[PDB]
């Protein structure tokens, strides 16, 4: 990833062109996302195929289980700046809802549906380029993990539709950070899965969570151009 | 009505009178008539003209209609710098002094008459609610190779990006909110009330003015209503 952001941000540099992986640069239009294919091995066999929902193993499930419960955390690594929360904001394609389906894409995890049992996985859809993909991609991992060592059931799919289908019992169904400060707040709340093993130190989440914060902070500080819109005739 | 028509020349020391009209389309046309001219004769018979030249008038060989002063609509120009009474017209076909079928005016009045007639009622009360919209610059045009319109108003929403000689004062309507803001948002106000002062030295009865609905000067005066024919010639 690193490898391909240096080739990007180079090769459009090279053509007279300037790149970004901000995930959304423009308010109208869509923003870019870094959806995050995983699946677990053992001696080459893929340990997410089996007979359950759309040919997946109990084990991915589990795994599925623990990125919802620990999404919010998560996000502060995947979606690690306010900008993010602008793309995950409530469209109908915006992957914000906690639930998996092979269809819905309302479903913030979407199960590939495939031919051979070799190439079955998740595809976890709401990272963002800007996200640190050491970081993010190890907490969605220690996040599985912790689906699977605590058998969490990641309850039943959501192949109906999105809240666009509105409020029908207000739609109560989990749902990623909408801001960072919060995304932040879990993750300083919801840290054990990640200092599990010892990978993650506490140091080293609160220093995370330190350089963010000051960084969220210019950004609810100083006044943005809409509010002038919006206010300035008060 | 003529013996009152006289007497208007005098104590407005009248230099002009302007014989005005509606065409098919709807607008008000006018011809110009030194005081002087302005007789007995006049008034019983009108004065007549070229009239082949006027829209969805024109018959290439009978193009000669009367104009018929009514007395009761005289007027004083509030705008004209030479003294000048307006005094609306019919169209009346020459000899027979009837009344031209394709004139808009004799037609509302006929209708008026045919209400009576069928005795359903005596008169027709009328009350439009007339808006409109106040720019500052509108350029427009058409031709081989495109086509194009451009509007522009001090109030237009647009504008709160616009660099102005004096700076930009930033107190505009935003789209769709040009109601009811009290100035320095609603920029219109001495402009109504003039409009309101003049309509009523005109004859006509205000009972109200605002501003509108829309950004970009949309504005409305509402009057009060009166016969069919009669509000149509307000
Ligand atoms: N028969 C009637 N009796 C009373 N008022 C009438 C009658 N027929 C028409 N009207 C007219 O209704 C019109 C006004 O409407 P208004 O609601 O004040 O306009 P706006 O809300 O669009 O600014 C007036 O011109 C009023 O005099
Ligand atoms: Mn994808
Ligand atoms: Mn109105
Ligand atoms: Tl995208």
């Amino acid at each position: 990833i690193q490898i391909y952001k240096y080739v990007v941000h180079n090769v459009a540099h090279r053509f007279g062109k300037t790149a970004t992986f901000m995930p959304k640069p423009m308010f109208g239009d869509n923003g870019s996302g870094m959806h995050c294919h995983m699946s677990l091995a053992k001696n080459g066999t893929n340990l997410f195929s089996g007979d359950k929902y759309a040919g997946l193993s109990e084990q991915a499930l589990y795994y599925i289980g623990g990125v919802i419960k620990h999404a919010k955390a998560i996000n502060a690594l995947a979606n690690p700046t306010t900008n993010s929360y602008k793309r995950l904001v409530p469209g109908y394609e915006a992957p914000v809802m906690l639930a998996y389906s092979a269809r819905n894409r309302s479903a913030s995890i979407r199960i590939p549906v495939v031919a051979s049992p070799k190439a079955r996985r998740i595809e976890v859809r709401f990272p963002d380029p800007a996200a640190n993909p050491y970081l993010c991609f190890a907490a969605l991992l220690m996040a599985g993990l912790d689906g699977i060592k605590n058998k969490i059931h990641p309850g039943e799919p959501m192949d109906k539709n999105l809240y666009d289908l509105p409020p029908e019992e207000a739609k109560e169904i989990p749902q990623v950070a909408g801001s960072l400060e919060e995304a932040l707040n879990a993750l300083d709340l919801d840290r054990e899965f990640l200092k599990a093993g010892g990978v993650f130190t506490d140091e080293a989440i609160d220093a995370y969570i330190a350089l963010r914060r000051e960084e969220d902070d210019r950004v609810r500080m100083t006044p943005h151009p809409v509010e002038f819109e919006l206010y300035y005739s008060v | 009505s003529a013996e009152h028509v006289l007497t208007m020349l005098n104590e407005h020391e009248v230099k002009f009178v302007d014989l005005r009209f509606t065409d098919t389309k709807g607008k008000e046309q006018h011809v110009t008539i030194p005081a002087h001219q302005v007789n007995a004769e006049f008034f019983e018979e009108g004065k007549m003209f070229d009239g082949s030249s006027i829209g969805g008038w024109k018959g290439i060989n009978e193009s000669d209609m009367v104009l018929m002063p009514d007395a009761s609509t005289a007027v004083i120009d509030p705008f004209f710098a030479d003294s000048t009474l307006i005094i609306r017209c019919d169209i009346l076909e020459p000899g027979t002094l009837q009344g031209y079928d394709r004139d808009p005016r004799s037609i509302a009045k006929r209708a008026e008459d045919y209400l009576r007639a069928t005795g359903i009622a005596d008169t027709v009360l009328f009350g439009p609610e007339p808006e409109f919209f106040l720019f500052d610059d509108i350029r427009f045009g058409a031709s081989i190779s495109g086509s194009h319109v451009a509007i522009d108003d001090i109030e237009g929403a647009w504008n709160s990006s616009t660099k102005y000689e004096g700076g930009n004062k930033g107190h505009r309507p935003g789209v769709k909110g040009g109601y009811f803001p009290v100035p320095p948002v609603d920029s219109a106000q001495d402009i109504r009330s003039e409009m309101c002062l003049v309509m009523e030295q005109m004859g006509l009865v205000v009972e109200a003015h605002h501003h509108e609905v829309a950004t970009a000067g949309q504005n409305e005066v509402a009057t009060r209503f009166n016969t069919m024919t009669k509000k149509a010639d307000e």
